[PDB]
């Protein structure tokens, strides 16, 4: 009966995660943008980890149906997933310690949706739209790189040295 | 095998008789007799086993209550003795024979190996030939001693007991020699590397130098004697080899202790030498004038 | 059933363990180190009637000792695959015929493939078998027993055909049967007699009945006209007149007795299921914290205390009251014994597990599988983006929680009821909401108190998770008693525990969080009991020698020994565990080991010891008091 | 080089000289435990200096090194660099 | 060995000459049996100047092999320019054949030593004599290699600094046109023996191609790892028909079709695992035959129980099932009391394996690969047929520290016995002693060519030449040249020495083999042993429990019985019902293990030896209990 419920759980987790993450189209013009470089690296890492998790969940669902036999790695994976433990094979970006799997896959879905949105924006309007998009730093695998990229973009635009730039924060409740 | 061939020929010959002759219960007796001989042909094969010896034939004679003579025994006497009924006794005796054959061939292996084992020797700086292959020698000795100790537990061990004990003694003596010998080698080699590499060590440690000279002469003579007869058993039978090697081990240990104490005294006199290795410190003190 | 379908005649009530072994052999096995169970007796029979050599899967390790004691007359010797001198020992055993036991077959060497397959090559009288380079002579007496301490192993199909398996592994049904037999022996010994007498209407009693005929016929033809010495030979003929009729009565009363033992054993079955569940929860405790390791001897000692050394059973003769008291004391003593060696965070977790076990085992209550499934995996339910509405007074997180809780059928009207409730906010901002949770779930029938408790638990999880633990405590109080958790909220009474519940060979492991020392408790106890105690600090190679000398003195003289800060010496602790396994300590001997909670302590030592977890009392006040005292 | 490490420790104690272990975490468990025991003995011998009752007119401090009583000079010291990810061995914490 | 000219061969030798004119190191890759080695050898030997040296690389090959080859064939000469290595024969270009460039093992740091050595030779035109520590230059030395693709398990990719110099060609399989041409030539040669069937050469050749291609399209490596096809199977087909036809003075067309179908079944239907695949092959053989041989009546030409054997009559002609059954039963009863005293039941699925093993023993270069469940007869049927056919059985005895030189010496001894002394040998190898794959690539040269160059190098060559000429004189042929004597020795090794590999199905993932190399599958004839069916269990049960008195004259047959054996005698008697129940035990246990696998539990392999042990225990227990009661 544990596999009867694990089948439904893994099916729901597969349904939640998007099937693919389109890779960004590198060109000569957009590579000069630090923002495009950061988002390309993020999309690469996210797509790789996405394929990893999707393959693992597909194998788990196949095992629960009897199609696939329980290998040692697979058996360890069922042991972790049934208990709600996050497998070591899934953690490749910094996350809270002791997190269950549902929170991890929900954060996964949010991150991949953000990556899809920014990739579509890049493909449609080029790298120029990467400045006007509102990026959730929580949804990035390394937001420090995003902060550095914003600093570099401001330096390139206004021709100032990077040392001479300092950060300020404005919290705006007004829409638009 | 030839007996089975002949019996099969006889049975096929019997099968060709006219049907009028066959309905009789007397043909039947002869056919049953040949069938029984075919059935006990397995035990006949097992009785030609080389495991059986005079003792096992005596055991068969006693248990089956038959006074056979091994040279004069014929196939018919074994045949007419009820081997079919008495198969349990035959199986027990041949089982005992198999066990004793196993132990006997193990002792044969010991005897052949240790009568054919030669101590390998490799030249060392054109001064003598030191023994090589200590790991193999000690592994073989350990294997044989453990195997004899395990053989002492075997249910069939009483027959070979005395012989086993003899080999046990020899095996232990062999270990009791070479466990010493490697030591008497190693220290000497070590001391040699210290007492001829540096020519100034003679002036620092004259008494230890003289003792090592008198020890090296004796060890070289012993190694020459071994080189003239590198067999393990020939070496073991050298007159007073064990006591001589124990004396050499004791004296080499004493000289190594004296050298270690002298080097430790030199280190404590100038404490920074504690950062310097043994060979480097020996180089430093020996080259005091260079 | 298939044999019955084919009209093949077979005994109806067959006992495998009785049909395949005489009582003398079973007595001999029990004289050896055989745990007397149905599974263990069947396994012991499998070690007697084997054609192929056996593979003994024994995580406990009892079966290796059983094989060793059985074959001691044949001079069996121990070996393992991992040992360097394994192949030569195997060669000697095969060559000379002594039996052998080989351990750690998880790393199965393939050189043993023909030996298990019996691939004898016959040449004259020399019967060779290949092993490595050599061709060695198979002695007739040779027998090998493969062993596995690991019960989680996947052997190759090559080895399975070459070996017959014998599983000495505790499972749910094995422990259930053991516990049920123990209860029937302890509380209804008449049914135990009528059960052992039902498996003695097989070979035992009839064998004795005709073994008496043997002595009769011995003393029947010893006659020369002196049969009528007094015409009182009938006594010898009357001793057989009784037993026959007796063993003719029981054969006639073999359906009434069978039905009676069935009816009486089903009564005591929920206790057995609770026992199995409790023990397997204690086994499950490993993956919560590395220290939470408890042997099966722990649970069986708990059960011996609960059945035989239970002061609450004194003066009670009705069997139903005794059963109820036994169940309650089982839960209570299990919780006390386990939680005395647990960190304070995990006490509520284990209490919740025991409460769930009782809820499974309690009569008249539904399992509440769906509600507990939502309690443990409610977050696993999916909320579509934008599907969460806004509710007056609830934050976003409480809104997601209520939306998830609305999936269950009882809480379907939860959102509307929450909106309509005027007094909701005062409950939501209350300091102790769990005591006054509002009634919001819809019920087709009035719910039991535990149903109300679990529904309140779900509501508190949804709205005020910060109080969840407190609510959880109430659930335990609703299921296992108000004073159930209270005994842990008290000072540790090491006196009675060490005097009664600790054997001399079981070391008392006092583990503390780092920076806290608990040797003062042992010193206070030694002062209270008026018992000489020798305390040694393990911090150097000398301390090992001092500890060995002190333990060798105290084990004979029955003194008390304390070893301070033993976590600094893991390997020496393994050596001490191996030493302790072999001793025959005096009754008054006790060995305390004080350590800090680290993962480098051996797992076996924790498994083979009484664990007591000490933590400082939280608070600034106690911290300042400790600092000033120090 | 372990086989000189006892000799090096005795040299540091006798002459007066510092010793710094760069990335002491990287020593394997056996190596870590043995060196930890040696440094623990040396540190206890050094800490014996600090007590006020011990008058240093006649105070031959000693430590057990290589099964001998080696005199420890006060100028000597030992340092242990570490790389987190982690903690110091329990002997020397 | 001179390749039949086909389109691929002419293309590849044209490219070979083009890339040898520049002295570039050619390399050829492709699937096993594609024909790269033969094309390379034929193209190289067609050139007048080229002197071919055939070196075969293995996992343990090093620069030492190439240096030894240079010392053998080449020599160092001092010149004013410098030290120059040159072939001893003036005006001849020495070309080294490296048959498996990929196979040498990489170091711990992912570099093949010999590949780097060859790289420095081809790129710098020389190397450093280490003994003299001086530079030397190659003058007329070349390299030309063959490979399998790096995806195969035993292979490795080559260094990119090395692959730059070598141009790599891919020799795929010939395809339908090339196969039709090649085997048209072969079958026109083969039918010259019987002059009435020449007209049926071309129709046959298409069939041998067509069915083969159909198999190549229907069965792939994905379904099973050993479903590999290549022209080696076609040459085995040609060889089988040739050996069938060689002693025959004449045939009709229908007998030729029957031999063709028999070889089809024995080469393709044996390797298959699933029963329905075997049915498909059964139908497709008939379809292809009736398509390419119209107006030939199927009933006479090909009856389903097709069997060919040589024991009944001196000629290799078809025989009936019953006569072969009786002969094999008599010889097996002889075998009981001759070499091994264990009963061996003949059932319908073991006589076929006896015939298959005998057939592969009669062919030249006949090597068998028996793959199947553990037990089931392999290593017992191979020994049995080897005893029947008089082949002295040789089995390798791998020790620890059993270096490749020891395997080399064992191969030398068996080769000397098989070739010089003309003593047929069945070289049995088992997965237990084939744990290391490093030595199993030395065997591939033997399986493909019958001679392994480099074995007898040195004085061993002189001794083997002496013994070889002695053997040739014994056979009546007077030979002088060493090359001709070596060729005759190779032919004798082809005729005499056979190899019988025994493996389990692809569950050996942990082993270094994993799935063993497809070259090994291609070189041998594969035979799927499988697991005993219901009929096999029934028959092996009846002939083991026939000595028991399981007879009941009053056995009331049930109105409706459950049956595992659909062909049970009806109405069944007591013995029949008991044996059917004994098979029910095995079937229910298999079902139970499958169910346990379904629920995720740890399963254990169930093999025929379980059934044999069950029947033995049943017999012993029946005898014991009946003796006790009597
Ligand atoms: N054109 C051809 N003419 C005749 N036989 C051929 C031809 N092409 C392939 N074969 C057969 O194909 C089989 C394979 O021959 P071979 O050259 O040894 O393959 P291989 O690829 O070298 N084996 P390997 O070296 O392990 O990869 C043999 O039975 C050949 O007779
Ligand atoms: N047809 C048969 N009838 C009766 N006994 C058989 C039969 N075939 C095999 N056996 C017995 O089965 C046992 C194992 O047979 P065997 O085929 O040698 O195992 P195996 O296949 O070699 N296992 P492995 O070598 O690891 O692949 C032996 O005791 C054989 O005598």
């Amino acid at each position: 009966a544990w596999m009867r419920t694990l089948h439904t759980t893994a099916s729901n987790w597969l349904h939640l995660i998007p099937q693919t993450l389109s890779h960004l189209k590198r060109t000569v013009d957009n590579i000069k943008d630090p923002l495009f470089r950061f988002f390309e690296r993020e999309v690469k890492m996210g797509a790789r980890l996405l394929q990893d998790v999707r393959q693992d969940l597909a194998d788990v669902v196949q095992v629960c149906e009897g199609k696939k036999k329980q290998t040692n790695y697979l058996r360890t994976l069922i042991n972790e997933l049934v208990k709600g433990i996050l497998p070591r094979s899934w953690s490749h970006y910094t996350v809270p310690a002791g997190m269950t799997v549902i929170q991890w896959v929900s954060d996964f879905s949010e991150r991949i949706k953000q990556l899809q949105s920014v990739s579509q924006a890049a493909a449609s309007g080029g790298a120029k739209e990467l400045k006007n998009i509102h990026v959730c730093l929580g949804g990035l695998f390394v937001p420090e790189a995003y902060i550095t990229a914003t600093r570099q973009y401001v330096a390139q635009a206004n021709s100032w040295s990077l040392e001479e730039l300092c950060l300020e924060v404005i919290v705006t409740t007004s829409q638009s | 095998r030839k007996l089975r061939q002949n019996l099969d020929g006889l049975l096929n010959q019997l099968k060709n008789f006219p049907a009028r002759l066959r309905q009789y219960a007397s043909y039947e007796f002869v056919q049953r007799l040949l069938k029984g001989y075919l059935k006990i042909n397995m035990l006949v094969i097992e009785l030609k086993s080389e495991a059986l010896k005079d003792r096992h034939w005596k055991q068969l004679m006693k248990r089956l209550h038959v006074n056979w003579v091994v040279s004069e025994l014929t196939l018919g006497q074994i045949w007419d003795v009820d081997l079919q009924k008495n198969e349990a006794v035959v199986k027990d005796v041949l089982l005992v024979a198999q066990g004793e054959m196993a132990l006997e061939e193990f002792l044969k292996q010991i005897r052949e190996v240790w009568n054919t084992y030669e101590l390998d020797l490799v030249n060392y700086q054109n001064k003598c030939r030191l023994i090589r292959g200590w790991d193999d020698l000690f592994n073989k000795v350990k294997e044989h001693i453990n195997s004899v100790s395990a053989m002492k537990l075997s249910p069939y061990y009483k027959v070979f007991e005395e012989d086993a004990l003899s080999w046990e003694d020899k095996l232990n003596r062999i270990m009791a020699l070479f466990d010493v010998w490697i030591d008497v080698q190693r220290r000497w080699v070590y001391l040699e590397g210290i007492f001829t590499g540096s020519a100034d060590i003679k002036h620092l440690l004259p008494v230890e130098t003289q003792r090592f000279q008198s020890i090296s002469t004796e060890f070289l003579a012993l190694m020459k004697k071994v080189s003239k007869s590198p067999l393990v058993m020939d070496v073991l039978n050298i007159q007073g080899v064990q006591r001589s090697l124990e004396r050499l081990a004791d004296l080499l240990g004493k000289i190594q202790k004296a050298l270690g104490e002298y080097l430790e005294r030199e280190r404590s006199s100038f404490p920074r030498f504690y950062f310097v290795g043994d060979e480097d410190l020996l180089e430093i003190i020996g080259n005091s004038k260079n | 059933h298939h044999l019955q379908q084919a009209n093949i005649q077979f005994r109806t009530d067959i006992a495998r363990t009785e049909y395949l072994s005489n009582a003398d052999e079973r007595l001999r096995w029990q004289a050896s180190s055989l745990p007397a169970d149905d599974l263990c007796t069947e396994n012991a029979i499998m070690l007697k009637r084997f054609n192929r050599y056996p593979l003994i899967i024994d995580p406990s390790g009892q079966a290796t000792e059983f094989i060793m004691n059985e074959y001691k007359d044949r001079k069996i010797t121990r070996t393992s695959f991992l040992d360097d001198a394994f192949r030569k020992n195997l060669e000697s055993a095969l060559r000379f015929g002594n039996p052998l036991l080989v351990q750690d077959v998880e790393s199965y060497d393939p050189v043993l493939n023909p030996v298990l397959n019996r691939e004898v090559r016959r040449t004259g009288g020399r019967v060779l078998i290949t092993l490595g380079d050599q061709d060695i002579d198979l002695s007739p007496s040779f027998v090998i027993f493969l062993s596995t301490r690991d019960p989680t192993v996947e052997f190759p199909p090559d080895l399975c055909s070459r070996v017959t398996f014998v599983n000495f592994t505790v499972t749910r049904s094995s422990l259930q049967s053991q516990c049920l037999n123990e209860v029937l022996k302890a509380e209804r010994p008449d049914v135990d007699e009528k059960r052992s007498d039902l498996l003695k209407l097989q070979g035992e009693f009839q064998l004795r009945l005709r073994q008496l005929e043997k002595s009769l016929l011995q003393a029947l033809n010893e006659v020369k006209g002196r049969i009528l010495d007094d015409d009182t030979i009938i006594t010898t003929l009357e001793n057989l007149k009784r037993e026959a009729a007796e063993v003719t009565r029981k054969v006639e009363e073999t359906d009434i007795v069978m039905q009676e033992v069935e009816t009486v054993s089903q009564q005591y079955l929920p206790l057995s299921t609770a026992c199995s569940s409790i023990y397997f929860t204690m086994e499950s405790l490993k993956q919560i914290h590395f220290l939470y390791q408890y042997s099966l001897q722990f649970f069986l000692d708990i059960y011996h205390n609960v059945l035989y050394e239970n002061p609450n059973l004194k003066g009670v003769t009705d069997h139903t009251q005794r059963l109820c008291i036994i169940t309650k004391d089982l839960f209570q003593v299990a919780f006390n014994r386990v939680a005395r060696g647990m960190l304070h965070q995990d006490h509520i977790t284990f209490a919740m597990l025991l409460a769930r076990i009782k809820l499974k085992g309690t009569v008249g209550e539904p399992t509440y599988e769906a509600e507990f499934q939502h309690f443990l995996r409610g977050k696993e339910i999916v909320l579509s983006a934008g599907s969460t509405p806004k509710i007056p007074g609830l934050t976003v997180e409480q809104a997601e929680a209520v939306v998830r809780l609305s999936c269950l059928p009882a809480f379907k009207d939860l959102i509307a009821k929450v909106q309509a409730d005027e007094q909701f906010s005062i409950w939501l901002d209350s300091s102790s909401p769990e005591q006054t949770v509002p009634h919001l779930w819809s019920e087709e029938n009035p719910a039991t108190p535990i149903g109300q408790a679990i529904h309140r638990l779900l509501l508190i999880q949804a709205f005020r998770p910060d109080r969840l633990l407190a609510m959880a405590h109430v659930f335990v109080s609703t299921n296992l008693g108000e004073s159930f958790m209270s005994i842990m909220e008290q000072p540790l009474d090491l006196t009675h525990i060490v005097d009664t519940e600790v054997k001399p060979n079981t070391p008392v492991l006092m583990c503390s969080v780092p920076g806290y020392d608990a040797s003062g408790h042992v010193e206070d106890l030694a002062a209270e009991q008026n018992t000489q105690i020798t305390s040694i600090a393990i911090g150097s190679a000398e301390g090992f020698n001092q500890a060995d000398k002190a333990i060798n003195t105290a084990v004979k003289s029955g003194r008390w020994v304390m070893l301070k800060n033993v976590h600094l010496a893991p390997g020496w602790l393994m050596q001490l565990e191996k030493k302790l396994h072999s001793l025959q300590p005096h009754a008054c001997f006790r060995l305390f080991l004080t350590m800090e909670i680290n993962p480098k302590v051996p797992v076996n030592l924790l498994r083979a010891g009484r664990i007591f977890v000490f933590e400082p009392p939280p608070g600034v006040k106690a911290n300042m008091l400790r600092t000033f005292s120090s | 080089d372990f086989q000189a490490m006892g000799r090096i420790f005795v040299g540091l104690c006798q002459v007066g000289a510092w010793g710094c272990f760069d990335e002491f975490n990287r020593l394997e468990e056996r190596m870590l435990s043995a060196v930890s025991q040696q440094v623990q003995c040396i540190q206890e011998a050094l800490r014996e200096h600090s007590s006020p009752n011990h008058d240093k007119a006649s105070a031959p401090i000693t430590c057990e090194l290589l099964n001998k009583q080696v005199k420890v000079s006060p100028d000597m010291a030992i340092f242990i660099t570490m790389n987190p990810g982690s903690n110091l061995p329990d002997n020397l914490k | 060995d001179v390749v039949v000219p086909t389109l691929d061969t002419v293309r590849h030798e044209a490219l070979l000459y083009t890339w040898l004119a520049e002295h570039k190191p050619l390399v050829l890759c492709g699937p096993p049996g594609s024909g790269k080695t033969m094309t390379l050898f034929s193209a190289l030997r067609a050139l007048p100047d080229m002197e071919v040296v055939g070196l075969n690389f293995s996992s343990a090959t090093t620069p030492e092999l190439l240096l030894k080859t240079f010392d053998h064939y080449c020599e160092y000469r001092r010149t004013p320019n410098g030290v120059v290595l040159a072939p001893v024969q003036l005006g001849k270009w020495l070309v080294l054949f490296c048959d498996e460039i990929n196979l040498p093992d990489m170091d711990k740091y992912g570099t093949q030593r010999v590949i780097s050595f060859i790289r420095q030779m081809v790129e710098h035109g020389g190397f450093y004599r280490t003994s003299d520590q001086t530079w030397v230059k190659l003058e007329r030395i070349q390299f030309v290699g063959a490979c399998n693709p790096p995806t195969d398990p035993g292979r490795k990719p080559l260094s990119h600094r090395f692959l730059r110099h070598v141009p790599v060609v891919y020799v795929d399989y010939p395809g339908p046109a090339s196969l039709t041409q090649i085997y048209g030539t072969f079958n026109r040669a083969m039918l010259r023996l019987v002059p009435s069937l020449r007209t049926y050469a071309e129709p046959l050749t298409a069939a041998m191609v067509e069915f083969y291609t159909m198999s190549q399209e229907r069965f792939t490596q994905d379904t099973q790892p050993h479903y590999i096809y290549s022209p080696r199977e076609m040459t085995r087909w040609v060889r089988g028909i040739f050996e069938a036809l060689r002693p025959l003075e004449t045939l009709p067309v229908e007998g030729l079709i029957r031999i063709w179908a028999h070889e089809a079944l024995r080469l393709f239907q044996d390797r298959l695992v699933e029963d329905e695949e075997r049915r498909w092959t059964d139908e497709n053989i008939d379809l292809v035959a009736l398509k390419h041989f119209p107006n030939i009546d199927k009933e006479k030409a090909m009856s389903r129980p097709i069997l060919y054997s040589n024991w009944l009559s001196k000629d290799y002609i078809p025989v009936d099932q019953e006569e072969l059954r009786d002969y094999v039963k008599a010889r097996l009863k002889v075998f009981y009391e001759e070499e091994l005293d264990v009963p061996l039941v003949l059932f319908n699925e073991v006589l076929d394996h006896v015939l298959r093993i005998d057939r592969i023993f009669r062919q030249p270069q006949g090597h068998l690969l028996l793959i199947g469940v553990s037990g089931a007869g392999k290593t017992t049927l191979s020994r049995f047929v080897a005893w029947m056919n008089g082949l002295s059985v040789y089995q390798i005895k791998v020790h620890r520290k059993y270096t490749g030189e020891d395997f080399d010496e064992d191969l030398r001894t068996v080769l000397r016995r098989s070739g010089c002394k003309n003593e047929k040998i069945a070289f049995i190898m088992d997965e237990s002693n084939v744990l290391d794959s490093g030595f199993l690539e030395r065997m591939n040269t033997l399986l493909a060519n019958g001679e392994v160059p480099g074995l007898f190098e040195g004085d061993e060559y002189a001794t083997l030449m002496t013994q070889c000429k002695e053997g040739a004189q014994k056979e009546g042929l007077m030979l002088d040249s060493h090359e001709e004597l070596y060729k005759w020795f190779t032919s004798q090794v082809i005729r005499n020495l056979h190899v019988v590999f025994t493996m389990n199905p692809s569950s050996e993932g942990l082993k270094d083999r994993a799935a063993t190399s497809p070259a090994l599958f291609n070189r041998c004839v594969l035979n799927w042993f499988g697991d005993w069916s219901t009929e096999a269990l029934y028959q092996v049960g009846k002939e083991f429990t026939s000595k028991m008195d399981l007879e009941k004259p009053n056995y009331v047959v049930p109105d409706y019985m459950p049956v595992v054996y659909d062909k049970l005698p009806q109405p069944p008697s007591h013995r029949e019902a008991i044996v059917n129940s004994c098979v029910f035990v095995h079937q229910t246990l298999h079902q139970a293990n499958a169910r346990l696998a379904k629920r995720g539990g740890r399963t254990m392999a169930i093999t025929p030896r379980h059934y044999l042990d069950f029947i033995n225990h049943y017999a012993n227990l029946f005898h014991e209990k009946r003796s006790e009661l009597e």
